[PDB]
RNA sequence: AAUAUGCCAC
RNA sequence: CGCGGGGUGGAGCAGCCUGGUAGCUCGUCGGGCUCAUAACCCGAAGAUCGUCGGUUCAAAUCCGGCCCCCGCAACCA
RNA sequence: GCUUGAGUCUCGUAGAGGGGGGUAGAAUUCCAGGUGUAGCGGUGAAAUGCGUAGAGAUCUGGAGGAAUACCGGUGGCGAAGGCGGCCCCCUGGACGAAGACUGACGCUCAGGUGCGAAAGCGUGGGGAGCAAACAGGAUUAGAUACCCUGGUAGUCCACGCCGUAAACGAUGUCGACUUGGAGGUUGUGCCCUUGAGGCGUGGCUUCCGGAGCUAACGCGUUAAGUCGACCGCCUGGGGAGUACGGCCGCAAGGUUAAAACUCAAAUGAAUUGACGGGGGCCCGCACAAGCGGUGGAGCAUGUGGUUUAAUUCGAUGCAACGCG
């Protein structure tokens, strides 16, 4: 209902699974898409035409906002971080910022053991 | 590795320069470094190993250079 | 094998129409090496198509081909614990190839009473989407559909 | 992804 | 001794309380994969229900006893 | 007596050397709230778990603990264990230049004393993350494991104790001598800083290699080369670093340390194969792509087994079974 234009793209893709989110310039959420529900389980959730169809679906669900430039800011190491990005300026979504804003602590915890598979 | 898309700087363009940026900051290096603990002993031994091997390939680089194949 | 083959079998036109895609088809259909019977067979299909259509028997049995065509097909890779059934676009060559097979299968399983019928009625049915040939190549589709993540590969 | 074992002179 | 149960393929359990017919797992047998065995895969057979006698057109089932196996109780002096 | 060993002073140098105190930003977690919907999280797949009581995502503001990304370097310091954000206070060692000073004041070290990773123990705190134990899901014939989801001690601090590690350059400390090369790091001298250049000299440190040594692998001026001083230690394997007894400990246990029996070996280094669920490069109807079969039916034939007086003997993984 709320008409935002300027809006900011959080793509936040590990490596399972791809959450886009469209937000105003305040956080304020406007919807969001994942490659699990898309229709996507295990094996193909985390693979970047996952990805490219969650960012699709999210575009398509913020439209009424009428938005129309997308900061973008990406998270994590997954696949999804190119796919999602090609996928929204495809939808048509003016990209004017792209940020990486990965957690990269200045140490910070302790990472989980190491697996041995 | 933050970007802003410039005057008449299409997408793909703008999409490539932010991969780069990205591989300049190294980020996903790190953060498939950061998945697991790795102990400071095995730190210290693969350090001690890549080394290794940096050393003995350019030392069996510039001396196969002194040395015919065919 | 893991050197390469040579240049593919010539194959003779067949007489009636000319047409090394007939020819091929006829092939398919022989067995046990009876093609003058395969090829009594395949002409009286193609005659009693054209007669019931309209069409030209070489058009008409190229519609038929076309709406079983598929475009891409599904391939298995291993990786681990599970299999990748990667979609791969078919070249025009087996593009052919399977749509004749496909055909011919749907028509040998048919419940009619000459082959010839069988292949006309099917090759009919295929010229409006109805077949279990047009069923395999939706089937193909669809699968390769559901694939598509693995696509990229 | 799972894939354990091998006693009868030589 | 009283009271509550139980007896079902080779073993463990269902079914039975609402009498019209007995299943599951393991095991066994035959084949298969393996150099061979185990695991695994695919097919098959197997008990006529503790026992006697009734009831009923029909009893694993209901009933009465009988036999064996568990459980509770066998007290007050 | 002497000074060349040893030591002191003067000037500077580089450093995660140590102890104490403060603080910084990034990040995970939690709490309060706002937007916001049905998924999230996980795996080889999956499920346990979280979520419509509104999760995940995103934003704001707090709380608290732990560790210090980049610099970062077979780089530095330390006797070893070890030490890495920044700042301050106290503090140890090394090194270089020139001079002066003392004048063998030295080297080693049984017993002794101190320090000594991690785990662990005691008391009082602290507790974000991780995680023995534990529980659930999965895998499997089983799976009291690997994998997943949670999770306590403990990791953190103060003090005390333990006193062990593949505590390892498996190489005791000190001193002298014996071809080189390429670096790294830290000073110092000359000239020309004439372009961060060369030319020397000290200290520490990495790789290759010479003579020599070594069973060989290898070491090789930082020796495993040639010698000297002192100390520790070994005497086949197993039993056994165990038992008993002392000492230490709060306990776990540590330290010192046998024996009876038993075997004729155990062992190190290299060699040729073979093997690998090691790597690289290949090939074959090996797979993949197709066509047609066998396994089901009846019959033929051979075999095993039963049978019989006899069902003659042989072949019986592929490479026996329409075989002699
Ligand atoms: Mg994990
Ligand atoms: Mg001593
Ligand atoms: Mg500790
Ligand atoms: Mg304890
Ligand atoms: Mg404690
Ligand atoms: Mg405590
Ligand atoms: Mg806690
Ligand atoms: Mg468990
Ligand atoms: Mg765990
Ligand atoms: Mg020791
Ligand atoms: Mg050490
Ligand atoms: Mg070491
Ligand atoms: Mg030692
Ligand atoms: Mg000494
Ligand atoms: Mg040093
Ligand atoms: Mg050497
Ligand atoms: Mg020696
Ligand atoms: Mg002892
Ligand atoms: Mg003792
Ligand atoms: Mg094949
Ligand atoms: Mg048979
Ligand atoms: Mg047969
Ligand atoms: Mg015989």
């Amino acid at each position: 209902r709320k008409q935002v234009s300027d809006g900011v793209a959080h793509i936040h893709a590990s490596f399972n699974n791809t959450i886009v989110t469209i937000t105003d310039r305040q956080g304020n959420a406007l919807g969001w898409a994942t490659a699990g529900g898309s229709g996507f389980r295990g094996s193909r959730k985390s693979t970047p035409f996952a990805a490219q169809v969650a960012a699709e679906r999210c575009a398509d669900a913020v439209k009424e906002y009428g938005i129309k430039n997308l900061e973008v800011m990406v998270k994590g190491p997954g696949p999804g971080r190119e796919s999602t990005i090609r996928a929204l300026n495809a939808a048509g979504f003016r990209i004017t910022n792209i940020t990486d804003v990965t957690p990269i602590p200045h140490x910070g915890c302790r990472p989980p053991k190491k697996r041995r598979v | 590795p933050v970007i802003k898309v410039r005057e008449n700087e299409p997408f793909d363009v703008a999409l490539r320069r932010f991969k780069r940026s990205c591989e300049k900051a190294g980020v996903l290096a790190e953060v498939r470094r950061r998945e697991f603990y790795e102990k400071p002993t095995t730190e210290r031994k693969r350090a001690k190993a890549s080394a290794v091997k940096r050393h003995a390939k350019k030392l069996a680089r510039e001396n196969a250079r002194r040395t015919r194949l065919y | 094998p893991r050197r390469r083959v040579i240049g593919q079998r010539k194959i003779l036109p067949d007489p009636k129409f000319g047409s090394e895609l007939l020819a091929k088809f006829v092939n398919i259909l022989m067995v046990d090496g009876k093609k003058s019977t395969a090829e009594s067979i395949v002409y009286s299909a193609l005659e009693t198509l054209a007669q019931r259509s309209g069409k030209s028997e070489l058009e008409a049995f190229e519609v038929a081909l076309e709406n079983v065509r598929p475009t891409v097909e599904v391939k298995s890779r291993r990786v681990g614990g599970s299999t990748y059934q990667v979609p791969v676009e078919v070249r025009p060559v087996r593009r052919n190839a399977l749509a004749m097979r496909w055909i011919v299968e749907a028509a040998r399983k048919r419940g009619d009473k000459s082959m010839a019928l069988r292949l006309a009625n099917e090759l009919s049915d295929a010229a409006e989407n109805k077949g279990t040939a047009v069923k395999k190549r939706e089937d193909v589709h669809r699968m390769a559909e559901a694939n598509k993540a693995f696509a990229h590969y």
